[PDB]
């Protein structure tokens, strides 16, 4: 139960809503259902309209805004009284007039970019506001007192599909991969939960005619974020070193465990985070489902993850050594909360 | 008796094998083609100048118009991957309208990004260039504002010294071609490429152009196979 | 001393390497049906040519070097020399054939598929192999290749390659220099075509680099392996007292390594490599 | 808008009734009835015959009722009737249209049909007068490309199309006697029944629909998939059928219960399904895949009895002899593999 | 008018007399395991008389 009421100022126009964590599993989303309570003792505007906005920030380059008129019955729609609303009408009394926002797939998950120190006054990212107002006209400026917002979030959880085992292999490169020299790095699964370590196994052969130095396992965050046109970002999440022991004709088969955690990437600028209601200490950003794997078209924030395996050669002379002599592979994965 | 039956069956096997080796010999020398479009996009004179067998420079080609193209194009895409090219017609005078140019771009992206078509190179053909010139000469419609992406792609530095042109027309043509070029370079497979080309109602030259582009496709596939590229 | 034992291990390593590489590529070809291709026929012929030598030439030559007293006999000396010449000539000529096949696949793209079919490929391979046979086993086994060695050939211990000038020149130009010229022209043409294609790509979708890094492996490993040997042959045949037997043998052996390298040169493609990895277990 | 809203309300009510009927069959699942059955012996079928006679890729095939002669259609314009015993050819038929997506073998072994993008379901008369097999009576065709066609008998045939409508033909007159409409997207495949009186058809609408060939009433719609249904084959008892989907699922439905019995997956497979078939008892529910492999699923354990290999491309067809003696796999590599 | 045909289609399937899944599954499993001592796809090589090998 425990409906979340806001009690808009001047003692008027209280609004009630259910869960504030609306879920988008893969596609489709719970409608934003609830009841707004408006006492009809003034009727100065004779029109109360509640809106939902997907505004983007750091102002307010909005994404999708919808409006609902509710003081009149609005006979065009016949949305059934929800399971919460059936009792909410009885609880609130006579003046309980319902509202519902059925949102199609329009905007991505509410992911807030990490503010910088001395560079934070408000939230910066994607969020929903759900404003409510009582105005006779359509777009007059209400503000003042009888205007109420309620930050709600859309989040995605782990699907019931572990997925295949990510694999990759590189074989040759400039004046570095020459005699047989291949990497057979793989992964365990595709779905991981936050705070749980991820393990990677290596199968380098080093049949080459030149030695190779220590590897460097790292985790990348491919945060495809932009509003005006498009852009792309890539910032580190976690990394680990290794040992300088690989000799020619030696198949190293070490395994490494990396735990992506937020205790260290506190000062990283541009590191995406999960939705913050009010400047709270949240977790790392969860990877989103990229347009149900069928469209690959976006209009907001995309967060994706991929590990990297780098190998050093430590070239030793003038025989065409000083060039691009690094071999690397990338393995994607989806890091999500479970439910 | 049973040995006689087996001998007769073997003779039949040999006869069909020979009659099928002949078919293989004639089939390997013929390269398939996909003639595409967007309905009234302008695949009208190209299909004649749904089998369209024609041989140019002693090598035979045949394009297969899809027919109707109701919906769910990927249903019949799965068969047209043994072809060598996809002659995909584009309307280039439908900038104003629906936004048929935008729909053509979307369907081109769909054709490009199919997994079963992620090897087959598509050849473009921006038709109604004469109609495009007629539309842009008066410019009652905004040149490209209906496609508001035109805000910085003014001079791609690609010279177009063609006589009897107009600078606005050339800028619009460059934008329209780049509209598909961006989608082409978005996927760097390295096996399938793009061949944006200009056409007209009176072309009288694509019989050579499709041949040259098919030759380039074959050479590029062979070069990719041999690691020379 | 240590020189003999040091050579005894490296010769064994090189013979096992070449044999294993060639047999691995032959089994990779034989296993998967998808590995049967018109150019894969030439690759298989080259693998067989470079493989037969691995078991029937390299061990016997290593035995001769380790103990320079050919006890196998005066007839098996001749037979071993014959198969030596046959295997190396077949390897070089099959390199030339694969090169000219890749040249036809670029200069004549619309004609390649119906010009080089299975029957034509088999005829070409048989014709190359029979040419190699006609200059390796007819002369050596019928003694058209021959003063200082008159006593040696009569002496049933020494198997020293004393070829007369006529056979030396004929075998050199037949086996190496003519295929070298053909392959040079072929790869000049394909390099020009690759440059033109790169220029077209740069002109159209632009918003030496790659041809060199493959042309070098394909046209320079074979050169650095064989060309010094096949020029020292002319040097030691035209005028004596120029090169010595030991240096002659060293150049021969550094030429022997291309037949073990060439599975890696001509089979580092993902389509065959998938099958190769499938053979791991 | 009153009529549309009323129609939507009645549609919602009917959907509620349908889901109530489907969920009322909850006395068990196939997990209480999963025990007391011995796990199937590890099925590693070995390729007995490799039919290598085709030039282009292969789409469909159908074993004759004699369990000997199997037909196969290619995009090289060839429709070859093989002899599975002696791996030879019996008849190779040139096609008027190069592209074909279906073929069939008559129950009496007298006719063979085909069809593809040409909107034409050509019927061939094998028992000719004195010579090569002739095109008997090219059926008029629908408004969309034909996807699958199977024989009711020598005189009646039922065809599927991408025009969202399947139809039951009449070869004697060449004109449709009845047409089955009601789908949303393109119909991908159909499958007849042992009683040869009902047939279903899975379409792009991700909904397998049972059809009655008497008057054409879609008696029950067997929805439950998230991706388009690629192939369907009836259970040998004429009482169930498994539908493959692009979502890597092979859900089995029951006509009497009218809901899903299983969903087949392995949490590793990501490719979709291309073809489905059953053994004689239906215990070895077969399934091709887009990843060049075929997995043999038990009809009760949902755990694969074995995995197939060979074809280095999508295995676009799958069949089992009427006697169940062996299965045949075809793919896009122009090679037909017979798995005993 | 499409919904008018959809309601007619759903009406035909709205009068079904379906059976519970317990009886259906029991009948399916029992029947199709009873007539299962023929399948040579399972229980491979019934005898030397395997026609393909
Ligand atoms: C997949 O790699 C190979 O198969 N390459 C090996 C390889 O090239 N290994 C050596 C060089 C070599 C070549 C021929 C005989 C013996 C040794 C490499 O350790 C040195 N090489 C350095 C190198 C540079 C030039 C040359 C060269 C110069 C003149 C004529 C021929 N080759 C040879 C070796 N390194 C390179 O990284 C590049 N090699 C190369 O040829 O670079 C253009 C690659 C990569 C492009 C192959 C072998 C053919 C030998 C197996
Ligand atoms: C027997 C011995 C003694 C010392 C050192 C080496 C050897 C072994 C030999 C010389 C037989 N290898 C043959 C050599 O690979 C070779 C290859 C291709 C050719 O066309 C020729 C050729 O020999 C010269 C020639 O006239 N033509």
């Amino acid at each position: 139960t425990r409906v979340f009421k806001k009690a808009s100022p001047n003692g008027k126009l209280t609004v009630y809503l259910g869960k504030r964590d609306f879920v988008d599993h893969i596609d489709l989303v719970d409608p934003v259902d609830g009841v707004v309570l408006v006492d009809p003792e003034y009727l100065k505007e004779r029109r109360v309209y509640v809106t939902l906005t997907c505004a983007f920030r750091y102002f307010r380059k909005d994404l999708f805004v919808a409006n609902v008129q509710s003081f009149p019955p609005a006979p065009e729609d016949k949305k059934p009284l929800t399971r919460l609303q059936e009792r909410l009408i009885k609880k609130l009394g006579e003046h309980a007039y319902p509202f519902t926002f059925e949102i199609p797939p329009n905007l991505p998950c509410s992911v807030t970019l990490q503010p910088g120190p001395e560079d934070t006054g408000k939230a910066c990212g994607v969020d929903y506001e759900v404003k409510a107002f009582c105005a006779e006209n359509l777009e007059e400026k209400i503000h003042k007192r009888n205007s109420v917002r309620l930050v709600i979030r859309k989040v995605q959880y782990a699907p019931e599909r572990p997925g295949p085992q990510p694999t990759a292999e590189t074989t040759r490169q400039f004046l570095m991969s020459d005699k047989p020299l291949h990497l057979e790095a793989s992964l365990d699964k595709e779905i991981y939960y936050h705070g749980e370590p991820i393990s990677v196994n290596v199968h380098v052969t080093n049949n080459t005619n030149k030695t190779v130095k220590k590897i460097k396992i790292s985790v990348r965050q491919y945060a495809d974020i932009c509003l005006f046109n498009t852009a792309q970002y890539k910032c580190p999440v976690a990394m680990e070193e290794a040992d300088d022991t690989v000799a020619p004709s030696s198949t190293f088969c070490k395994v490494y465990t990396l735990t992506p955690f937020l205790a260290n990437n506190r000062e990283k600028r541009g590191l995406a985070l999960d939705g913050k209601l009010k400047h709270e200490d949240t977790n790392l950003a969860s990877s989103t489902l990229l347009r149900e794997g069928a469209n690959r078209e976006i209009l907001g924030i995309i967060v994706s993850y991929k590990v990297k395996v780098k190998l050093v050669v430590s070239r030793g002379g003038l025989l065409g050594d000083l060039a691009s002599s690094d071999v690397a592979v990338e393995l994607p994965f989806t890091l999500m909360h479970p439910k | 008796d049973q040995r006689n039956e087996e001998k007769a069956q073997r003779e039949a096997n040999k006869k069909i094998e020979k009659q099928l080796q002949k078919d293989k010999q004639v089939y390997r020398a013929t390269h398939r083609l996909l003639l595409l479009g967007a309905g009234e996009s302008g695949k009208s004179t190209i299909v004649k100048q749904f089998e369209t067998k024609f041989q140019v420079d002693k090598v035979n080609f045949h394009m297969f118009d899809v027919g109707g193209q109701r919906d769910e194009r990927r249903k019949w895409i799965q068969c047209f991957n043994d072809v060598t090219a996809i002659i995909f017609v584009v309307a280039s005078s439908s900038y104003n309208m629906t936004n048929r140019l935008q729909e053509a771009l979307n369907l081109f992206k769909s054709i490009w990004n199919n997994r079963w078509l992620r090897t087959i190179s598509v050849i473009l053909f921006l038709n109604k260039q004469d109609l495009l010139a007629e539309k842009v000469l008066a410019g009652k419609s905004k040149i490209e504002d209906y496609f508001p992406e035109f805000a910085r792609y003014t001079t791609p530095e690609d010279a177009t010294p063609e006589p009897g042109e107009d600078p606005r027309v050339t800028r619009a043509k460059y934008f329209i071609r780049d509209e598909f070029l961006r989608i082409s370079t978005a996927s760097g497979d390295g096996r399938h490429y793009c061949y944006p080309h200009f056409t007209c109602a009176v072309d009288t030259e694509n019989i050579r152009r499709v041949f040259n582009d098919c030759r380039d496709i074959i050479q590029r596939m062979h070069l990719r196979q041999y690691e020379l590229l | 001393e240590v020189w003999v034992v040091g050579m005894g291990i490296v010769m064994s390593l090189i013979v096992l390497a070449i044999v294993f590489g060639n047999v691995l590529v032959i089994t990779a070809i034989a296993k998967f049906e998808r590995l049967q291709t018109v150019t894969n026929y030439f690759i298989t012929s080259l693998a067989c040519a470079d493989l037969v030598m691995g078991l029937a030439v390299v061990p016997f030559g290593a035995a001769h070097i380790l103990m320079k007293m050919w006890t196998f006999g005066n007839f098996w000396c001749e037979f071993w020399t014959s198969i030596d010449v046959l295997c190396v000539t077949a390897s070089i000529e099959t390199l030339c054939v694969i090169a000219v096949d890749r040249y036809f696949a670029i200069t004549s793209p619309f004609k390649y598929q119906s010009l080089l079919t299975k029957n034509k490929a088999r005829v070409i391979i048989l014709m190359v192999w029979i040419v190699s046979g006609l200059t390796s086993f007819l002369p050596i086994q019928m003694h058209w290749y021959r003063q200082e060695a008159i006593n040696c050939y009569a002496n049933e211990t020494c198997c020293d390659f004393f070829t007369n000038q006529a056979y030396a020149i004929a075998s050199s130009i037949v086996s190496f220099y003519v295929p070298l010229v053909i392959m040079v022209f072929v790869y000049s043409r394909v390099f020009q075509e690759a440059k033109r294609q790169l220029q077209k790509i740069d002109k159209s979708e632009g918003r030496e680099h790659k041809a060199l890094r493959t042309l070098s492996v394909i046209m320079g490993t074979f050169t650095l392996c064989w060309l010094p040997f096949f020029i020292v042959n002319i040097v030691h045949v035209i005028q004596d007292n120029l090169i010595r037997k030991e240096v002659y043998i060293l150049l021969n052996w550094i030429g022997y390594v291309n037949s073990g390298f060439n599975p890696l040169i001509y089979c580092r493609s993902p389509d065959f490599r998938i099958a190769f990895q499938e053979l791991l277990c | 808008q009153s009529e549309l809203d009323q129609l939507r309300q009645e549609a919602e009510q009917l959907k509620n009734q349908i889901r109530d009927a489907r969920k009322a069959c909850a006395d068990a699942t196939l997990s209480q009835i999963t025990n007391n059955i011995d796990p199937v012996g590890r099925i590693q079928m070995r390729t007995r015959r490799t039919l290598r006679g085709h030039l282009a890729k292969i789409y469909a095939m159908h074993w004759g009722t004699d369990s000997r002669l199997l037909v196969s259609a290619s995009q090289d314009g060839k429709l070859i009737i093989w002899d599975s015993y002696t791996t030879n050819k019996v008849h190779a038929i040139p096609l008027r249209s190069s592209w074909v997506m279906t073929c069939a073998y008559a129950p009496s072994g007298n006719y063979v049909a085909c069809g593809g993008l040409d909107n034409i379901c050509s019927i061939y008369n094998l028992k000719t007068r004195e010579g090569n097999v002739r095109v008997s009576r090219e059926l008029a065709g629908h408004t969309g490309y034909l996807s699958c066609c199977r024989f009711l008998d020598d005189n009646q045939i039922v065809t599927s199309s991408g025009d969202t409508t399947c139809a039951l033909w009449d070869i004697e007159t060449g004109q449709q006697t009845t047409t089955f409409t009601g789908h949303t997207g393109d119909v991908m495949s159909l499958s007849l029944a042992p009683d040869t009186r009902l047939f279903v058809s899975g379409a792009c609408d991700a909904s397998a629909k049972l059809w009655d060939v008497r008057e054409g009433m879609c008696r029950q719609t067997f929805t439950g998939h998230e991706s388009d249904i690629n192939a369907i084959c009836f259970f040998p008892n004429g009482n169930a059928f498994a539908t493959g989907s692009d979502d890597a699922t092979c859900r089995l439905f029951d006509l009497r219960a009218d809901q899903e019995l299983m969903t087949y997956s392995h949490d590793n497979i990501i490719c979709g399904i291309t073809s489905v078939s059953f053994s004689k008892s239906g215990r070895l529910l077969l399934a091709g895949y887009d990843d060049f492999n075929c997995n043999v699923w038990d009809a009760l354990k949902a755990d694969r009895a074995g995995v197939l290999a060979g074809h280095d491309n999508r295995v676009s067809c799958l069949g089992v002899t009427d006697d169940g003696m062996a299965v045949a796999t075809g793919s896009w590599d122009s090679f037909l593999k017979i798995w005993n | 008018a499409q919904a008018r045909k959809l309601v007619e289609q759903l009406k035909m399937e709205a009068n079904i007399d379906r059976i519970k899944v317990s009886k259906a599954a029991a009948d399916l499993m029992a029947y199709c395991e009873a007539h299962a001592k023929e399948d040579p796809l399972l229980t491979p090589v019934p005898a030397s008389e395997n026609p393909f090998r």
